[PDB]
């Protein structure tokens, strides 16, 4: 299962670059258009940039909590590959290593960050809890994934409600769904994490002791855009301007002082799209009450 | 017949469809001829592996036999001796339940064998004949049959059915039957009933299905 | 809320450091001859590392195998008794290693002259020890001795070390203490420059002073790969005058 | 050492787009110049810790501009700053008859950020539009410098609210107030609420004298209701937008 | 969990209880397993101890690792039913089993190939109201059974006698030692811990002989 591409071919874009082309249409520094539909169940969405497509998943269920932390409720993400999205992948490898560079990503972007109060999963202490699940399947790759998973997931989140519950000891009454209504969930932050792409067009040395920075970072690699990137950096961010991860994970060396000016461009970015969310949840929502205008009117 | 579907839909790969029916949204993805593994190799015929990833949870024993029993049918479906020590690997993907995982997997056997049939064209890959599933309930206190029951309705149903049949001259006579997944009780009697309907409903699936394909298709053929 | 002091008003940590100071720093080479040519000891306060290379040499599959350069492996061996409390289960496999071993790889694609070294193996064994926090830019550093240690082929020193940050006020050379107290980052500093080969934020930042944060760690990481130089040089002086 | 520097010889910048001036407050650009309106509050006698600051135009599509002024000492009071963690530690400012003991430094709250009239200083502005019928159609955040005519008595104001003489414009912006207040006070108490009375009497000690021998009440007239409908207004409707904003930390 | 089998619902909890020289014996059958080539079973009873295993051989099986000049053993232990011995208990004793055995297989009859060995301790009972050292010897009859089936080149019947915690393996009808296992006992028994084990051994082999040549 290996990728094959010219060497000619490898020359090409490494020339675009050189004239400051490159083959998709966009600017270096410009994100794709992201499409956000979401399905009738709560926690449904499909998320779409262009090629790249998604899916997603929230479920939650009784269990107990951990003697860990046995005030909080319980949650993990997976995100398995199938070789449905691209013929690269093995049936399942949670032990290939950019499976890991997809993984520990989103296991900080959500788990260890917190975006999602665990504590308001505790329904009690110790006897019943949530079991909150967050399946993460690809459709198709053109790259983005990892800022894919990261946008569909936080998208999943708002978009999921649970249901009601009565506690008297052990009599925990979970109501019927159509009479008591499912009731949403609480999000500390909304992060968005991004792709930054990476291109010599010198040798080592030249980006060694040459001392001329002379590097081109994009955002977004297509596919054939990522198969010759020399760094992997993805930083995240919220609207509150604080940086939740970064993860420049070796590759090619880089200037600090790039890093700063790339992530500044972030900035801009990002939050412009996290509106466009956050409308869309509200205009599905509105959607969702004038078609529940549409409804008890009807009925 | 609140049914529906797409072609080539997704790009890197041989063969797509999304098979949507009344409540259940499935996308199956076909890749193949492609180079097999070693341990997989048949000299003679053509090699098939499958993969089934449910909407919920991960991949276990509840979709291994969904999978399996999904291996028989399409066996006979391809023209297996053309793609010798080769490999097609084939993967459904669950996006939508419209029945409960823990206690039914009735519609999504339907649902992905119609589903798995479209993206092999799609994928335009040497096959036989033509084909359908359909699920078929029998309700416990009413003690009638519907074809194509919903979930609640699998909640007083007693018995539940998936059929395949296979469907040749203009995809008219039955050629064979490929999978019969008789479940609940039943005794001798509603059996043969039983087919009888999906005897003609699945005609009557591919006699909508026949139109699907080349109107779908023909736009992307040239004249 | 806790009970403790992180950084005093009087500019002390807890040992009574400075912000700007650094632990004990100790490299050895050569330190298992009968082991492999690369081997290399760390003392980095308690953070103690034994460091091993392999190579390079012939595989043991000629499936893994280019006839362009070498490869490269990362085993990583975390003890369970690396820590206070004894960890119960092993880390063999575990997610958050693994991270860390794709990470020395692209970290270290780009000094080693792969092209001059092709159809052979080089491995790269860690041993921690002992862990004192600061635990990422403690590996980098132990690396960078053991390939100097059998003198492979390279462009330069890489510098590692994690720097924290109690709410405006950089620390240099935390340790696992005020790791779980407050926000750090590791910078993977390359030579005498300003480029970077690791970084890597887990905890939250707010955006402004990370220009002033990274710029902290340079001169704290000129002087990591200062100390090593010397220390080496000593050594190599030591071959020369009494091997002849 | 976390006082501002000047001392009362502080007023803000006119131009709100000099250099220095940008060099003094970057985030400069979202404060507005609202020193162009005509503002007085209703206060007591005994206060010069003012908290209020309103204006209210009429505008021409139907319907009255409505903008109160609540004092920007946020710009100040910062995280990491001590005198905070005071406004923490004491907790509030407390009311006597004897005294006045309070949370803040005396130049801070009752010059340099109170709204006293005609006195450059920064407030926190929201901008209401709403019908005859206390329909509210938009509201707008933001900061502002801003500047006053004066700050009433609690009879002074009364003084200008019926005396049907003091007919100014500002008047009439006071006369379109509890003109609605009413409405606010009719839809709060049909919403499902309670009014009590319980006059906590307030003993007026005698000004020739040094122990209290008189017992005197509080009288609340009809500048109170003026003010409160639109505080409490404060009080959720832009909470309404912080809930909206954040749902989970918001006071 | 376990994603690849069935383990029920994580809370529950299996069901616990509380309190409310002399004979061994054998059964000794072959030729039953149509998957194998060499098949043997036991039957062990004594004294507050009954005792049900099985041996089992695929051979000589493919090579696809290199050449070899000869035979290459494998042997696994596996649990049955009810008793749970341990894991690393287990292997200790395969590799205990596999010393004696080379030196009884021919192996170099066998180029480049494989001997598989799947022993299923599949029941016992322990009625008595070092635990695994109790089981050694049989062990070595068992898998002796099965490697005749299989008919491999054999030097010796060679087996083990056991004499209370100790297990002595011999050949040449006892006149060398082939096989030493020893736990705690007394201090200088070896004496008569050369006796007990060797009568048992000149006992068992002589049943195990009976089972073969007799069908």
């Amino acid at each position: 299962k290996d990728i094959e591409i010219s060497a000619s071919e490898s020359k090409f874009i490494l020339e675009a670059l050189r004239q400051n082309y490159r083959l998709d249409g966009r600017s270096f520094d410009q994100f794709r258009d992201v499409e956000i539909t979401f399905g009738k169940e709560f926690g449904d969405v499909s998320v779409k940039m262009g090629n790249t497509k998604v899916h997603c998943r929230i479920s939650c269920q009784i269990a107990q909590p951990y003697e860990d932390r046995p005030f909080e409720g319980l949650f993990v993400i997976s995100t398995e590959i199938s070789p449905m999205a691209g013929s690269q992948f093995e049936n399942g490898n949670i032990t290939g290593e950019d499976e890991v560079l997809c993984s520990r990503i989103i296991e900080k972007s959500v788990r260890r960050s917190g975006a999602l109060d665990v504590e308001g999963l505790c329904i009690v202490a110790g006897s019943k809890c949530w079991a909150v699940r967050a399946d993460v399947h690809f459709l198709d790759c053109d790259g983005g994934f990892i800022d894919a998973s990261c946008i569909a997931v936080m998208a999943g989140l708002m978009h999921f409600k649970k249901p009601d519950i009565t506690v008297h000891g052990e009599q925990i009454i979970v109501h019927p769904v159509n009479e008591r209504e499912p009731v949403p969930l609480g999000i500390l932050h909304i992060p968005i994490c991004v792709t930054f792409s990476f291109f010599n067009p010198q040798d080592t040395e030249e980006n060694i002791k040459g001392e001329t920075n002379s590097e081109i970072s994009i955002i977004d690699a297509t596919l054939k855009e990522e198969l010759l990137r020399d760094g992997v950096l993805t930083v995240t961010l919220n609207k509150n301007r604080e940086v939740v991860q970064v993860s420049k994970a070796g590759g090619l060396p880089m200037d600090a002082l790039t890093l700063m000016k790339c992530c500044h461009e972030a900035y801009s970015i990002i939050e412009k799209i996290t509106d466009q969310i956050l409308q869309l949840l509200k205009e599905d929502s509105e959607k969702r009450n004038k078609y529940a205008a549409m409804l008890t009117s009807e009925n | 017949m609140s049914v529906q579907a797409e072609i080539g839909i997704l790009d890197h790969v041989d063969g797509s469809s999304e098979f949507v029916s009344q409540d259940t949204k499935v996308i199956c993805s076909v890749t193949g001829p492609i180079e097999p593994k070693a341990r997989q190799e048949l000299p003679t015929q053509l090699a098939l592996e499958i993969i089934v990833r449910p909407a919920k949870g991960v991949a276990t024993t509840r979709e291994k036999v969904l999978e399996d029993k999904l291996r028989a049918v399409l066996t006979p479906l391809i023209t297996r001796h053309c793609y010798p020590r080769q490999l097609c690997q084939i993967t459904c993907q669950i996006l939508e339940s419209g029945e409960d995982e823990a206690e039914f997997s009735l519609r999504e056997l339907s649902c992905c064998i119609n589903a798995a049939f479209l993206a092999l064209v799609d994928a335009g890959i040497a096959l036989n004949s033509m084909c359908a599933s359909i699920p078929i309930a029998i309700i416990k206190d009413t003690s009638d049959i519907i074809v194509d029951p919903t979930a609640e309705q699998l909640k007083i149903s007693l018995s539940v059915h998936t059929l395949a049949l296979e469907f040749v001259n203009g995809g008219k006579v039955v050629k064979n039957v490929l999978l019969l997944d008789s479940n609940g009780d039943f005794n001798e009697d509603q059996l043969f009933s039983l087919l009888e309907l999906g005897e003609q409903k699945c005609q009557e699936l591919v006699t909508n299905i026949r139109r699907i394909i080349q109107d779908n298709i023909s736009p992307r053929l040239v004249v | 809320m806790s009970r403790l002091e992180i950084y005093s008003p009087e500019g002390l940590r807890l040992d009574g450091r400075r912000w700007n100071e650094l632990r004990r720093f100790e490299s050895s080479i050569n330190t298992h001859p009968h082991a492999a040519d690369g081997s290399s000891y760390m003392e980095q306060g308690n953070n103690k590392i034994i460091t091993l290379v392999k190579g390079p040499k012939e595989p043991r599959l000629k499936s893994q195998m280019d006839t362009s350069k070498a490869l490269l492996n990362v085993s990583v061996n975390i003890t369970k008794f690396s820590k206070f409390e004894r960890s119960k289960s092993s880390h063999k496999n575990e997610r958050r290693v693994l991270e860390i071993q794709t990470s020395l790889v692209r970290m270290f694609e780009k000094n080693v002259m792969l092209n001059i070294y092709p159809r052979t193996v080089i491995d790269i064994e860690i041993h921690v020890l002992e862990q004192d926090g600061g635990i990422m830019g403690s590996l980098i550093n132990g690396i960078t001795l053991a390939l100097i240690d059998a003198g492979i082929s390279m462009f330069d020193y890489i510098s590692g070390i994690s720097v924290g940050l109690y709410d405006t006020t950089p620390l240099l050379d935390t340790n696992s203490l005020e790791e779980n107290a407050m926000s750090t980052v590791t910078l993977g500093v390359v030579g005498k420059s300003e480029k970077l080969s690791l970084l890597l934020v887990e905890d939250k930042i707010p955006l402004d002073r990370l220009e002033n944060v990274l710029a902290i760690g340079i001169a704290g990481a000129h002087r990591v790969r200062d100390l090593m130089d010397e220390e080496l040089r000593k050594h190599a002086q030591k071959r020369v005058s009494n091997a002849s | 050492e976390c006082l501002p520097a000047e001392g009362h010889d502080w007023k803000a910048p006119t131009k709100l787009d000099d250099p220095e001036a940008v060099s003094k407050d970057p985030l400069l650009t979202k404060r507005k110049d609202l020193r162009d309106k005509l503002i007085c509050s209703i206060d007591p006698p005994g206060c010069v810790d003012i908290n209020d600051a309103l204006h209210a135009k009429k505008l021409p599509n139907g319907n009255w501009e409505v903008g109160v002024h609540i004092a920007d000492v946020t710009h100040f009071v910062k995280p990491g700053t001590a005198l905070d963690a005071e406004g923490a530690a004491r907790g509030t400012s407390v009311y006597l008859v004897d005294k006045r003991i309070d949370m803040l430094p005396m130049l801070l709250g009752t010059d340099l950020c109170s709204l006293k009239p005609y006195v450059d200083r920064f407030a926190f502005s929201v901008i209401w539009e709403l019908d005859d019928s206390a329909n509210i159609v938009n509201v707008n955040f933001m900061k502002s410098v801003i500047r006053s005519r004066e700050a009433f008595s609690y009879e002074q104001a009364q003084l200008r609210i019926d005396d049907k003489t003091q007919n100014d414009e500002l008047t009439m912006g006071m006369r379109a107030l509890l003109k609605l207040s009413v409405k606010l006070k009719q839809k709060r108490l049909e919403a499902g609420a309670l009014n009590l009375a319980s006059p906590e009497v307030k003993v007026h000690m005698d000004s020739e004298t040094s122990d209290p021998n008189e017992v005197e009440i509080k009288k609340l007239l009809a500048t109170n209701s003026l003010v409160e409908e639109f505080m409490l207004l404060a009080n959720i409707s832009v909470a309404r937008k912080i809930y909206d904003a954040f749902p989970q930390t918001a006071m | 969990q376990d994603r690849r089998r069935l383990l029920g619902p994580a809370a529950a909890k299996p069901m616990a209880f509380s309190n409310t020289e002399s004979e061994q014996e054998l059964s000794l059958h072959t030729g039953f397993i149509e998957n194998c080539n060499g098949s043997a079973l036991v039957e062990a009873r004594s004294l507050g101890h009954q005792t049900s295993l099985i041996s089992a051989v695929y051979g000589p099986r493919s090579i696809r690792g290199s050449f070899t000049s000869q035979g290459t053993i494998s042997i696994q232990l596996k649990n049955g039913l009810l008793e749970k011995y341990n894991t690393n208990e287990l292997k200790e004793v395969s590799s205990f089993l596999m010393g004696i055995f080379n030196s009884v297989v021919n192996l170099s009859r066998y180029p480049k190939s494989g001997i598989d060995i799947f022993v299923y301790l599949t029941y016992d009972k322990d009625l008595t109201n070092s635990q695994i050292s109790s089981l050694i010897p049989h062990c070595i009859t068992s898998i002796t059974l099965a490697l005749a089936d299989a008919g491999i080149e054999l030097v010796d019947m060679a087996g083990a006698g056991e004499a209370n915690g100790t297990v002595v393996s011999f050949i040449k009808n006892g006149e060398e030692i082939v096989g030493f296992w020893k736990d705690d006992g007394d201090d200088e028994d070896l004496l008569e811990c050369l006796d007990r084990c060797k009568e048992q051994y000149n006992r068992y082999r002589d049943l195990m002989i009976s089972c073969l040549m007799n069908q």
